[PDB]
């Protein structure tokens, strides 16, 4: 015979993430509390209580389900990952709405101690079992309104315990069924969204077409990076030389564009290679990086020119 | 096109490290995230007090990752009485590009870095650290500021709106110096900061003779 109770602890408590940039990845910890935990599934197929007569073996596993995904009541949806999750086994991805969090305390156990083995829904015991902290650290999408929220999180928590007549005892509840038990346990999180600014999230490449020889000495091309923001904000920004230049241009910025080309590349039309783009109010501004070619005659080769730059952000 | 999680990291001296979230929001290449840490002068240090691992890494498009400010105890050496200034940057390697005559441009955030001791280790909320003391001389003010801790004033202005709005050249005051800025003279002056968290908030001052305390 197999026996299967499970008690569901229910635990309320909130947690401060404080202030935060929207691209930042708040955090809260799910503390596992002993108390006062209530029954709320089982599956019975053995004796309804225990006596001294008869020896039978245990099996205790604890249980967090954590849901993978919630939604503020601005209607926006967050997303909760696992930053650091303990000893604690965390064991199926295939589902996508929860975590499985679980712990094997006691397996083949053989005990004599009498009582009931069959709580039936609604009965209590006094659980004093102690575990890891389970982290989370939320994501956060850049539409997310500024201020203040207060997310409720619901989530099951509890100790599943197995008596059994076998050895070797192995019984666990099903994932499917773990996610259907009442999520009594939940905790309010409570953070600040102060917002910042996140850069256009593409490649910046700036393409000319034909090599030309010499006919190609003063080519020009440019392409455009957008900026977007929720607050007020500065953003020094600086080009940065990788491939060093063949010729001298005096204050001007310049790269090597290779074969005796360079490219002066430019930042919203400063051949100086340093801009500064400042926001008052929200929205986004372009950014406009400008590739002017230059050659000589003396050192002009054959050859697919390519160079490279580093558009440095000084976030102060 | 990978990004940093915040504006600025403050490190703990009580705690020896600290996890900064990295991203790449590109989602149709991946990209190597080339992670390092900087002196006050702005220069490379490779075995210095704070140090950053992994070095390199690839994101594969789309992926979230992260990196470790960590201490080694040559950090000793530092002074603990106040704060000392880093810069943590972290630079974007593309895929090099498809064979045509082409520019590439690779992004690069540069933050503030401060290891700040455990003597002065800041309440978790939002602390003041509003003392300051603008003083009027030719040409503007001379912000005071002895707290021991680095301060970022973004604006100076008659009101919240102008200090908000209005033009002016960003300083960092030093824990413990006094630096002059230009400025004309406000009756009732207004000094906007950048906060831990990265938001910024307006100080208003109140004038009494040369010296403006806070109000």
């Amino acid at each position: 015979w197999n026996n299967i109770v499970f008690y569901s602890l229910g635990d309320v408590n909130s947690y401060q993430g404080g202030n935060v940039v929207i691209t930042q990845r708040p955090q809260f910890i799910t503390s596992w509390r002993p108390g006062i935990a209530t029954v709320t599934w089982n599956q019975c197929n053995g004796p309804e209580f225990a006596d001294g007569f008869w020896a039978y073996y245990r099996e205790y596993i604890a249980w967090v389900v954590f849901p993978k995904k919630v939604m503020t009541q601005n209607g926006y949806p967050l997303f909760i990952e696992v930053h650091n999750k303990g000893s604690w086994s965390e064991e199926n991805t295939g589902d996508n709405d929860s975590y499985f969090f679980l712990k094997g305390y006691k397996w083949d156990e053989r005990a004599f101690d009498a009582g009931n083995l069959c709580q039936k829904p609604g009965e209590i015991t006094r659980l004093t079992e102690k575990f890891d902290d389970i982290i989370f650290k939320v994501a956060l999408p850049a539409d997310l309104p500024l201020g203040d929220y207060s997310v409720k999180i619901p989530y099951t928590s509890g100790m599943q315990r197995h008596f059994a007549s076998y050895l070797g005892a192995r019984f666990k509840i099903p994932y499917n069924v773990a996610k259907t038990l009442p999520r009594e346990n939940e905790m309010l999180f409570l953070f600040k969204n102060i917002g910042g600014c996140r850069p256009s999230a593409q490649s910046l490449e700036i393409k000319h077409g034909d090599l030309s020889i010499n006919s190609a000495n003063n080519h020009y091309a440019a392409q455009t990076l957008s900026v977007s923001c929720d607050v007020p904000a500065n953003i020094r920004f600086m080009l940065l030389r990788n491939t060093t230049p063949t010729y001298s241009h005096g204050k001007k910025f310049s790269v090597g564009l290779g074969h005796g080309w360079d490219s002066i590349v430019s930042v919203n039309g400063v051949d100086t290679g340093e801009t500064t783009m400042r926001w008052y109010k929200a929205g986004t501004q372009n950014l406009t990086i400008g590739s002017r070619l230059y050659g000589e005659s003396s050192k002009i080769q054959p050859g697919v020119l390519s160079g490279s730059a580093t558009l440095l952000m000084i976030l102060p | 096109a990978v990004s940093l999680d915040r504006t600025r990291a403050v490190f703990d001296g009580s705690e020896k490290s600290m996890t900064l979230d990295i991203s790449n929001d590109n989602k149709q290449l991946p990209y190597l995230a080339q992670a390092w840490i900087e002196n006050e002068n702005q220069e490379k240090i490779i075995t210095g007090p704070v140090i950053a691992t992994p070095p390199v890494q690839r994101l594969e498009p789309g992926a979230k990752s992260m990196v470790r400010l960590s201490t080694t105890p040559d950090i000793s050496k530092l002074p603990q009485d106040r704060e000392s200034l880093f810069y943590f940057n972290l630079r974007e390697i593309p895929p090099r590009s498809e064979k045509a005559n082409v520019l590439q441009i690779a992004l690069q955030t540069k933050i503030k870095l401060f290891y700040r001791p455990a003597a002065i280790k800041t309440r978790p909320n939002e602390v003041w650290q509003d003392q300051l003391i603008l003083n009027k001389v030719s040409g503007g003010y001379r912000i005071e500021n002895p707290t021991p801790y680095y301060v970022t004033v973004i604006g100076l202005g008659g009101s919240e709106k102008q200090a908000e709005e209005g033009e002016f050249e960003t300083v960092m005051l030093s824990p413990r110096s006094e630096q002059t800025v230009k400025s004309a003279n406000y009756n009732t002056p207004y000094l906007s900061y950048i906060n831990d968290y990265g938001g910024r908030p307006v100080l208003s001052f109140i004038c009494n003779g040369s010296r403006c305390s806070v109000k």
